[PDB]
């Protein structure tokens, strides 16, 4: 098989607003195998209420998916993705910035 | 009968008991299908296999029903506890690789599966042969001889005429569907007729010898046979009639 | 034998069927013949129009989902029961109700006249043949309770393209009436 | 809708 | 404009583990409309758009049945290619289908396709012609031959001319006001301080369909693009997506900066600035 690690993208489904209900998405995606680990993190806790979407792929037969879960913005949170993958030593962590 | 086997081809088995049918389909061919048939209605699916794969077996009506094929050449659907709703035709089928226009396949010549309540119904049938009337050949000129087969059941025989040794087919045609001799009776006994056709000339060459062959499909050597009469297995039923 | 048809000797059949799935790549058309199995007789890729081989004609009407099969020239060895299929993919063939075909005899010379033939063997019970009459005639079951009367069949003696339907009956209620 | 089903590779 | 349909196979062994898992999702344009997956407790067809739901119990169950066997011969696919390359029995391994067809604006079959992976090579592909096929090894060659034998192609170039168009034009129309509706993406422009003299303008666009998009960024009305910061088209996880482009830019000189935006929904072209 081919040996190809994930791109991560960690954002918001609406412009964040301290208080305002929103969605919290973690993009993985340009990766293969398809087997591989993702999950959502606040205060470095793991968020267990994760839906994913369908695995699929793109015309390069690369993998993507889309965890996400229901979220309301609040300061001295710090909202991250974990994503394992056979690619990688350890889990790449990428913390969450709603300028990104 | 070149193509497709299938062995028991006519089966009876009492309400409990378990049956096997087996399919021996072309060597090469990838596919395999098995289908059931009523009293002459359209084929039904119940299963079919990739290679040894079963690729779907939402066909089968129980879960007493399982089809295998351990090498992906043979094929077997077994039945447990079979009841009488089971009685039926089972078809096999295979193919090169799919049914597609033009892609080699072949149907099997099926297997007739009956569920009796009880064995002791089981008769084999009982042959008789009528010689041709003086009254016909002095008009027609034509020799008519009549075969009548009696008191079988079930409905598993299958007839033909021998002249001299020879299955003949012209001047023959037999009853498309066994006669029920007690029409108001659920396990009525059947009763087939037959003709055969020929000139003259032929009936009354005293040297000529027809015989009606009647195969009856009953019981095997494994089946518990406990009545003082003759156990009905599997046999030839024939009568046979001289020119004169 | 869900639909019954009744064509004569030497004239053309046509048998009809409205299959079930539009996707359906290949129509086909197989022949039941009593107590055999499936004979395939053509199939068609459902993009033609209409196939030919030989005395069939298959015609094809997508949208419709119409499916034809013209038998040419259509002889007794014709008789027997005639089964829609479809196929799409790497399925099973899907059959539809069946059509039983039943082909009247061409005769030449009627000549009815019923016979009693010998029972050979001493065999009590008797028959009487009624032998041939024509494709119209018409042999019914006589309501006699012990009394039974057997289906018509035709015979065909390839020797001299002779035919003549046939018609036996027999009484085991030991009361025989030829007539 | 689906392609019905493939052949076997 | 030019739509087009796409399903998306994928099936990988798990050896002792249970038997290979299969999944599979069916696109319009962007859209997913259907989804498979073989390690559901109901394993069924289920639809995944508003447009496809009022199709009825024939059309569903007809789904599920076809994608029970396909997970059926994909299991028997994977020991072939795996019997192909004489691999351990032990390893786990990846078979991907991608095939559609392409509805060109004349309401017609543009172009049909159908191409295979396996463990992520390319393995045999469809010809653009629908008569054959192209194979990258000796094994995808066997392949083919029991593809031709069993009159693969004509069935493929049959269910691409035919049902994939008929469908395709039907989901169309059941769902024309969101397939066919192109939503234009909101755009503005936020600033983030980078050094004392140096500052990040970040362009973003959201909520637009389908995906395809072009962000610009152009100080005096060149194309600035040698250090502009583009990250890949992303799903907003509800229909509509997300794509942001960014430059650095010296502190002062904001107003030297414009953002150029290029979707299908907008009619002309969007240049948008930064608002202190």
């Amino acid at each position: 098989m081919i040996q190809r690690t994930p791109k991560i993208q960690v954002y918001s489904r609406h412009p964040a607003e301290n208080g305002k209900s929103n969605f919290l998405n973690c993009y993985v995606s340009g990766f293969h195998p398809s087997d591989i680990e993702v999950d959502l993190l606040k205060n470095g806790e793991r968020i267990e209420k994760v839906e994913h979407s369908d695995l699929s792929f793109s015309k390069d037969w690369s993998f993507y998916l889309l965890y996400y879960t229901e979220f309301t913005p609040t300061e001295k949170d710090e909202y991250a993705c974990r994503v394992n993958h056979v690619t990688l030593s350890q889990p790449k962590i990428v913390k969450w910035d709603r300028d990104m | 009968g070149a193509g497709v086997s299938q062995s028991p081809r006519y089966k009876v088995a009492k309400r409990g008991q378990d049956v096997a049918l087996r399919c021996d389909p072309i060597s090469g061919h990838v596919s395999l299908f098995w289908y059931q048939q009523a009293l002459g209605q359209g084929p039904e699916f119940l299963t079919y296999f990739q290679n040894e794969a079963q690729l779907d077996k939402s066909g089968l009506p129980s879960d007493r029903f399982f089809a295998e094929r351990p090498e992906g050449s043979v094929s077997t659907l077994k039945i447990q506890r079979t009841q009488q709703e089971d009685s039926a035709v089972y078809l096999c089928a295979s193919s090169l690789a799919g049914l597609a226009g033009g892609v080699e396949q072949f149907f099997g010549p099926g297997t007739r599966l009956t569920v009796l309540e009880d064995l002791k119904n089981v008769f084999p049938p009982e042959v008789a042969v009528f010689e041709p009337s003086e009254a016909e050949i002095s008009h027609t000129q034509k020799a008519t001889l009549v075969c009548l087969a009696t008191g079988f059941y079930p409905d598993h025989v299958e007839l033909s005429w021998w002249v001299n040794g020879k299955e003949v087919h012209s001047g023959v045609c037999t009853d498309p569907q066994p006669l029920k001799e007690q029409p108001a009776l659920n396990d009525s006994r059947y009763a087939l007729s037959s003709r055969l056709r020929v000139s003259a000339t032929f009936w009354q060459n005293p040297r000529n010898h027809f015989r009606c062959q009647v195969q009856f499909y009953g019981l095997s050597e494994n089946d518990e046979w406990t009545q003082d009469r003759a156990k009905p297995v599997t046999q030839i039923v024939s009568a046979e009639a001289w020119g004169r | 034998q869900s639909l019954f048809l009744s064509v004569r000797e030497g004239d053309s059949s046509v048998i009809n069927c409205t299959y079930t799935d539009s996707s359906s790549t290949y129509l086909y058309w197989y022949k039941q013949e009593p107590g055999a199995g499936l004979q395939l007789l053509t199939y068609i890729f459902s993009n033609m129009d209409m196939k030919q081989d030989q005395r069939l004609t298959v015609l094809l009407n997508k949208k419709d989902k119409h499916l034809s099969l013209r038998i040419a020239d259509t002889q007794t060895g014709d008789s027997a029961i005639y089964f829609c299929a479809e196929v799409e993919g790497n399925t099973p063939l899907v059959f539809g109700k069946g059509t039983r075909l039943s082909v009247i005899a061409n005769i030449q010379n009627p000549d009815p006249a019923v016979y009693q033939l010998r029972d050979s063997k001493s065999s009590d019970k008797s028959v009487c043949l009624f032998t041939d009459f024509d494709s119209q005639t018409n042999v019914s079951q006589s309501k006699d309770s012990d009394v039974y009367i057997t289906d018509k069949c035709v015979l065909d003696m390839r020797s001299m393209d002779f035919k003549s339907n046939s018609a036996v009956a027999w009484s085991n209620k030991s009361d025989f009436a030829c007539a | 809708k689906a392609y019905n089903v493939t052949q076997a590779f | 404009g030019s739509h087009s349909m796409r399903y998306f196979y994928t099936a990988v062994s798990r050896p002792g583990r249970g038997e290979p898992r299969f999944i599979a999702v069916g696109y319009v344009d962007d859209t997913q409309f259907v989804r498979f997956d073989s390690d559901a407790a109901s394993p069924r067809g289920e639809p995944r758009a508003p447009w496809v739901e009022q199709e009825g119990p024939e059309y569903w169950d007809r789904e599920t049945q076809k994608y029970k066997r396909q997970a059926q011969a994909d299991r028997v696919s994977l020991r072939n290619l795996r019997g192909y390359y004489n691999q351990s029995e032990a390893g786990s391994h990846t078979l991907q289908r991608m095939y559609g067809c392409d509805l060109g604006p004349d309401g017609r079959l543009l172009r049909g396709y159908d191409q295979s992976a396996y463990d992520g090579k390319d393995y045999i592909a469809l010809n653009e012609d629908l008569r054959s096929w192209t194979a990258a090894d000796t094994a995808a060659q066997i392949t083919q031959r029991k593809w031709e034998a069993a009159r693969e192609a004509e069935q493929w170039r049959a269910y691409l001319e035919g049902t994939c168009v008929e469908w395709l034009r039907r989901y169309l129309e059941n769902g024309k006001e969101t397939l066919q509706r192109a939503e234009h993406p909101k755009t503005h422009v936020t600033h983030h301080p980078v050094s004392d003299h140096e500052a990040t303008l970040r362009c973003w666009a959201l909520g637009f369909y389908p995906a395809e998009i072009t962000l610009t960024w152009q100080r005096d009305g060149e194309d600035q693009t040698q250090d502009t910061e583009l990250v890949e088209t992303r799903p907003a996880g509800d229909g509509t997506f997300q794509k942001w482009a960014a430059v650095v830019v010296p502190s002062g000189e904001e107003q030297r900066y414009t953002c150029h935006v290029q979707h299908e929904g907008l009619p002309e072209p969007l240049t948008l600035r930064w608002e202190p």
